[PDB]
């Protein structure tokens, strides 16, 4: 949903980078000028859940299913400059500058995991790329208009 | 009467030299006498050399000879400035008076004589 764009924001105004120059994932997008250091997050790990959290309020009153969720979501860094692009957001990542910017992107962020430098099969070419790993955490949420009960009227028997 | 392409080879020759490695171990020594001719042939491209993909790139220039004279595999040809490898796509006419054979480059230097 909104989570994979708001890891992109992360990683948007961590390195201070570039809108136009970070694209998501495996979307349509052509990646003109290979030297053009790309950013993509990809999403395609699968994101596990963890828990299905319930929670109800009484006054405004409606309720909150809510659904905490894992991904391992890597990063691609394309270009001339990916290896920089790599090793200063592979340690940036646990900064100031990132731990106090991801304020209200409701999404944890763990540490990197493991990098590489596979290249892409640029035809007859090696084109620099780069991933690196690590878990993110997260937990969409709906609200739903349920009601509450203010009383029960009951009968008893016995022998 | 066996059709013969012989006569149908001359006009598109070329100079060429054909050697043939016999090689000589003792003890398990690797040393290499080399035998060289100069023979007629024809050269055209074999397959249109390519660039590889590996840790380095590498390329090896594919010709496609024929000649009058037999080619038997375990030889090289050199006709500019790097003999080839008569392995592949090779076919003898012989009874039909040539064969012919592609070519690989092997991007060791040229054997002069060892």
């Amino acid at each position: 949903s909104q989570s994979i764009i708001n890891v992109a924001r992360y990683i948007r105004d961590l390195l201070d980078y570039d809108e136009n120059l970070i694209q998501f994932d495996r979307k349509n997008t052509q990646q003109s000028d290979t030297v053009t250091g790309y950013i993509v997050v990809n999403g395609s790990g699968v994101q596990n859940v963890l828990s299905h959290g319930s929670s109800y309020d009484g006054d405004a009153e409606i309720m909150e299913y809510s659904k905490s969720e894992s991904r391992l979501i890597t990063l691609e860094f394309y270009g001339s400059d990916a290896y920089e692009n790599a090793e200063l957001f592979s340690l940036l990542n646990q900064s100031q500058k990132a731990k106090e910017v991801s304020r209200g992107l409701g999404l944890t962020i763990y540490n990197v995991s493991q990098a590489t430098d596979v290249k892409q099969l640029l035809g007859y070419q090696y084109g620099n790329r780069v991933h690196v790993d690590f878990n993110i955490q997260y937990c969409p949420s709906v609200y739903v208009e349920t009601l509450r009960v203010d009383a029960s009227e009951f009968e008893i028997l016995v022998d | 009467m066996l059709p013969n392409m012989r006569s149908a080879l001359k006009m598109f020759e070329q100079s060429v030299l054909l050697k043939s490695v016999e090689t000589i171990r003792v003890d398990f020594v690797d040393d290499i006498i080399i035998t060289a001719t100069p023979i007629r042939a024809v050269v055209q491209v074999a397959d249109k050399k390519k660039l590889n993909l590996d840790s380095l790139d590498w390329s090896k220039q594919y010709i496609w000879v024929h000649s009058g004279s037999k080619m038997e595999i375990g030889q090289f040809i050199e006709w500019h400035g790097k003999d080839f490898k008569l392995v592949a796509a090779g076919d003898d006419y012989s009874d039909y008076g040539y064969n012919a054979w592609y070519g690989e480059e092997t991007l060791k230097p040229v054997l002069v004589s060892s």
